[PDB]
DNA sequence: GCTTGTCACGCGATGCCCGAT
DNA sequence: CATCGGGCATCGCGTGACAAG
């Protein structure tokens, strides 16, 4: 023995007893290091002290046992319905709290994030922006590091509320950001990534659809009947492509073949999907009967590339927007 | 510049920072425990004291719910994908919709929304993530609610379903678990020959303040001043009689600020190149 | 085969406690 | 009522062992 080692042993004993009480699974406590043991002890105490003053049930008129069981999980239900995670950040840009689902969206462990600097999770070029939001309602966007790539852009919707019970020095409480971070919606676009996905549609002479194969149902999202009850195919065309499609329809009327055209179709989700199509005229007794269009879905990248290298220059060429379709 | 010394010095300063971090965390503990100048072992023993008193998850379910609701409001609801039958609704439905927990139970999500939306509701309930915008009721009065949720296999794990429970005979296979929360330019558009917005340019936001989803489905006359409504209507009726010809009309469009904006609309018809029938009416709407 | 970080250890400079002045 | 020297406990520092990555 010797006094220094005695004191270190007592310190480590107190540290282990602190680790034993942390509200984490045992496999998480075992991997912890003493510094983060102290860190999350402090963070748990701060959280409990805030909840001691800010916090505090089915209507007894409508209370069943199953409803009680669901009420005992209401919190996790909300957390799962968030489609994202919770963030509570102090004025020092310290993470007062982050929900577990942050690991679902960024790859960071909740116990590694709590009581740490928020900027370590946020892209440099955006950190300044975040600061301006920290100093009542708030709605903005930020790029956070995603270990599952590497960054992810996310919408933060939250508020600035006083983080009570922090016992700073006694100083008054400071404004903390209570926000929900959710991923960014990709633009209203549909890009089939399944390779080799050419599909054919059948139409009458005015381009009103009458038949379609399985891959067409998969990409466009309509049932076979649903395709043919909503007017001609021009009811399905993006307004930036209507005139090009009309020109190529005239070309097919005059020569039987349309040539390769690139344009956007309206899915049943009311999204736009790019297609490179080719319309051929089928004949009955030497007279035109119906149209056989064969389409290959494109990505947004090469779609905008084809649009930017457009042969004809027609009005509404660069227009963007949304549409609906009725029967 | 002598690697062995650079490594030594940076390592020394690294655990110097480590020691400082440990001391700062101990000081925070001293600040956050009850009874408390004491030394490190005193503070650690009193921290064990307090933590044994206070005590798996970092937060309780109610603490997590409190954090989420403080963050961005909302009320949780759980409905069956089959009939829309409301399995569960939180008490948050009272501060959100001004409705008792009681009007939603024993009811159906279709009965709580606007009729013009029930179809879309079926859209969102048939057959993971879901996100939509509807109008729920609070003469009756409705309100726009943004709903974000997911499809979950029913019944949920952990929750016991007794025999005499009312949920015991339902037997729904899937559920929707969601949160509901209350929330000089020009642009082009395509309408049917009645005036209903069927295509809206995004620039409408910079032009009249509305988002495209707020215009699509609505007739343009709904946004026109009552004294200019017949004029705009006859403009639409005349542009159909004169195929290809352009007709301009000036009227007052009510922006979403409920402000009247003078707008010039140029309309013409798109003809099917085979049948010469009208597909829609193209309008360019410009501020004045 | 190198980097960063955790943990123990030795080692003195001060702290605390307390008979003994 | 202090002040004063023991002996052990706290406490901060630098370094070496060891491992995850
Ligand atoms: O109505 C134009 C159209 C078209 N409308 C549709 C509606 C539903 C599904 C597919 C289509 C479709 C495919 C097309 N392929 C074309 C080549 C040249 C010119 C026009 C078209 C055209």
């Amino acid at each position: 023995s010797n006094p220094s080692k005695r004191h270190r042993d007592r310190l480590n004993t107190e540290l282990d007893r602190l680790a034993s009480l942390l509200p984490f699974p045992q496999d998480v406590i075992n991997k912890l290091d003493k510094l983060s043991v102290l860190r999350l002890s402090v963070s748990y105490l701060r959280a409990k002290s805030f909840f001691d003053v800010s916090l505090k049930g089915v209507q007894d008129n409508c209370r069943t046992k199953f409803r009680e069981g669901l009420n005992l999980q209401e919190g996790e239900f909300l957390l799962q319905a968030l489609n994202g995670f919770v963030l509570v950040v102090t004025t020092d840009a310290l993470v007062f709290y982050a929900s577990s689902t942050i690991q679902d969206y960024l790859g960071f462990q909740q116990s590694d994030v709590i009581h740490q600097s928020v900027y370590e999770l946020i892209h440099t070029e955006d950190r300044a922006e975040f600061q301006r939001q920290l100093h009542m309602e708030r709605c903005f966007v930020c790029r956070l590091r995603c270990l599952l790539d590497g960054f992810l852009a996310m919408n933060f919707q939250g508020r600035l509320k006083y983080l009570h019970g922090q016992n700073k020095k006694i100083l008054p409480p400071q404004l903390a950001l209570f926000a929900i971070a959710t991923p960014l919606q990709p633009p209203s676009i549909l890009e089939i990534r399944t390779k080799n996905f050419i599909f054919r549609t059948k139409h009458k002479l005015d381009f009103t659809p009458t038949g379609c194969d399985a891959k067409g149902k998969i990409v466009l999202g309509y049932t076979e009947a649903e395709l043919c009850m909503r007017g001609t195919g021009y009811q399905f065309i993006h307004a930036a492509d209507m005139l090009y499609c009309a020109e190529y329809h005239v070309r097919m009327i005059k020569t039987g073949e349309s040539g390769m055209i690139v344009f956007r179709l309206l899915t049943k989700d009311n999204r736009w999907t790019w297609v490179q199509s080719n319309a051929r005229l089928v004949y009955k007794n030497g007279r035109p009967d119906y149209i056989i269009a064969t389409q290959r879905p494109l990505t947004d990248e090469e779609g905008k590339e084809h649009l930017r290298k457009r042969t004809l220059k027609l009005p509404f060429m660069f227009a963007t927007g949304e549409a609906v379709l009725y029967e | 510049m002598d690697k062995e010394r650079l490594a030594r010095e940076n390592h020394s300063e690294i655990e110097r920072r480590r020691r400082n971090k440990m001391t700062a965390y101990i000081t925070e503990l001293s600040d956050m425990v009850p009874t408390c100048k004491p030394d490190k072992l005193t503070i650690l023993r009193m921290a064990v004291s307090h933590m044994k008193s206070l005590r798996p998850s970092f937060l309780t379910d109610q603490e997590l719910k409190h954090l989420i609701l403080e963050a961005a409001d909302g009320f949780l609801f759980i409905v069956s994908c089959e009939t829309g039958r409301v399995v569960y609704v939180s008490d948050s439905v009272t501060p959100v919709l001004n409705q008792p927990q009681s009007e939603w139970f024993g009811s159906t999500l279709y009965d709580q929304v606007h009729p013009d939306d029930v179809d879309k509701l079926r859209e969102q309930l048939s057959t993971s993530r879901r996100s939509f915008i509807c109008r729920m009721r609070c003469e009756p009065h409705f309100v726009v609610v943004h709903c974000t949720g997911y499809i979950k296999a029913w019944p949920p794990a952990g929750v016991s379903l007794p025999d005499d429970d009312p949920e015991a005979g339902q037997g729904s296979k899937f559920c929707l678990v969601a949160i509901g929360r209350l929330q000089p330019t020009e642009f082009i558009s395509r309408h049917n020959i009645e005036g209903i917005f069927t295509f809206v340019d995004h620039r409408c936001v910079a032009t009249v303040g509305y988002q495209p989803q707020e215009l699509l489905g609505k007739n343009i006359v709904e946004f026109c001043h009552p004294e200019d409504q017949q004029l705009l209507r006859d403009s639409f009726q005349q542009v159909v009689k004169l195929k290809g010809q352009v007709l301009s009309v000036m009227f007052r469009f009510r922006s979403k600020n409920q402000e009247w904006l003078w707008m010039r609309t140029s309309s013409f018809t798109f003809q099917n190149p085979y049948s010469d029938e009208i597909e829609y009416i193209i309008c360019t709407n410009t501020n004045v």
